[PDB]
């Protein structure tokens, strides 16, 4: 089976070049060109450029000229995007593409995609605040402060699954922060104790916070 | 028909 | 200049089983060369179909596609539950390659106005310096929604950090979290905290406020 396989995801600094990989198995890597496309908030696609394996011809979108440059490594089967001169603008996630199948050929394989966040940040566990305040009442947690993502949430160590938003992290001043919310009968609060399991294994924490009445 | 030449040949 | 592909309505909200049509519009005539792609949360692009109606092993017989110049259309006949989420075009015939800004495919349900709860910072976290300040715009649709948030009255903009959630998988609802974090300084500089949330099912907003000295 034809598979791109890119390289896992990435947690630059600003300023700093970073190469991502895109290595294939399954087929002739010089059969069919590759495509870079990023992947940013929207959702919205961008294509940067192509390269033919064969032969080093080249492609660009002039939006990426000079930012990113394509290459091939034909004694690996890996296709190769540098960036240079990374800022917040280049955080996004990175897709390899070839295009092949039957003929006339379109971008019928891709990569998994490769995460990139440029940050001046360290790793950094979270702070988890409470958020306590009708027919239902909102509870919440408010996880603040850390590098980088993830960090999962449940609520009663999973018992509590119904009624929750848990919120896509957002980078902010190089610290991310997340939110979560619950609610259940207001009948129900304080009588049965709601907390929130807030999980960061980057920094090896794991820590609860129940929501108390203020 | 501009890009032929390197995707399809 | 560049090809732009209009993608028109942004937004389809269907139900499992109707027959939808999505638009791609180009803004030069470019043939046949027009390809359809299907994009989940931030997972890789599949492609449905190839210059304009070309088929695709493995691609399920409900997807189809026709135009040809500046005019193109995918149709799903009869939606599964799938197949909600982007679909994009994209054009090969001129460089640079480019893609349309996508339809969002988003299950239909009833309107509904955001539950709003708003929360002031919790004691742990003022002990530290801060003061965040939550607001949750819950279970609401259509997706649109604006948040304001006034301090003694007053428009603040900064500090303020918003995140949306996607079509929530159980009720087709949409949620918001938009959080205002001052020092713990600035935050005893005032009383009134209000989040204001703007959103289609009223033509006032829901207004939530809590005063600090309270």
């Amino acid at each position: 089976e034809v598979q791109l396989q890119q390289s896992g995801p990435e947690l630059v600094k600003p300023g700093a070049s970073l190469k991502i990989s895109c290595k294939t198995s399954g087929y002739t890597f010089t059969d069919f060109t590759f495509h870079w496309v990023k992947l940013s908030h929207g959702p919205s696609l961008e294509w940067i450029g192509t390269i033919k394996p064969s032969n080093g011809d080249t492609a660009y979108n002039q939006k990426f000229k000079g930012k990113a440059t394509l290459s091939v490594d034909k004694s690996a089967s890996t296709a190769h995007i540098e960036f240079r001169s990374l800022t917040s603008e280049d955080s996004a996630v990175y897709f390899c593409a070839r295009f092949g199948g039957s003929y006339p050929y379109a971008m019928d394989y891709w990569g998994q995609g490769t995460s990139v966040i440029v940050s001046s940040a360290k790793t950094t566990p979270p702070s988890v605040y409470p958020l306590a305040p009708n027919s239902m009442v909102t509870l919440g947690c408010l996880v603040k402060g850390y590098f980088p993502e993830p960090v999962t949430v449940t609520w009663n160590s999973g018992s509590l699954s119904s009624g929750v938003h848990t919120f896509p992290a957002v980078l902010q001043s190089d610290l991310y922060t997340l939110s979560s919310s619950v609610t259940v009968p207001s009948s129900t609060w304080p009588s049965e104790t709601v907390t929130c399991n807030v999980a960061h294994p980057a920094s090896s924490t794991k820590v609860d916070k129940k929501i108390v009445p203020r | 028909n501009e890009t032929d030449v390197m995707l399809l040949n | 200049s560049d090809i732009v592909l209009t993608q028109s309505p942004a937004t389809l909200s269907v139900t499992p089983g109707d027959r939808v049509s999505l638009s791609c519009r180009a803004s030069q005539g470019i043939y046949n060369y027009v390809h359809w792609f299907q994009q989940k949360s931030h997972e890789s692009p599949r492609l449905l179909i190839k210059y304009a109606s070309q088929s695709i092993s493995g691609i399920p017989s409900r997807f189809s596609g026709s135009g040809s110049g500046t005019d193109f259309t995918l149709s799903i006949n009869s939606v599964e539950s799938e197949d909600f989420g982007m679909y994009f075009c994209q054009q090969t015939n001129k460089w640079p390659l480019t893609f349309g800004a996508g339809t969002k495919l988003e299950l239909k349900r009833a309107d509904a106005a955001p539950t709003v709860s708003i929360f002031p910072p919790s004691s742990e976290q003022l002990t530290s310096g801060g003061a965040s300040v939550v607001c949750f715009l819950n279970n609401f649709y259509p997706k649109d929604i604006n948040v304001k948030w006034k301090i003694d009255g007053s428009e603040r903009q900064n500090g303020v950090l918003n995140s949306w959630t996607d079509q929530d998988s159980k009720d087709s609802t949409y949620s918001m979290s938009s959080t205002l974090t001052l020092t713990k300084d600035e935050y005893e500089r005032h009383n009134s905290y209000t989040c204001e949330a703007t959103h289609k099912t009223s033509t006032s907003p829901i207004v939530k406020s809590f005063n600090r000295n309270e």
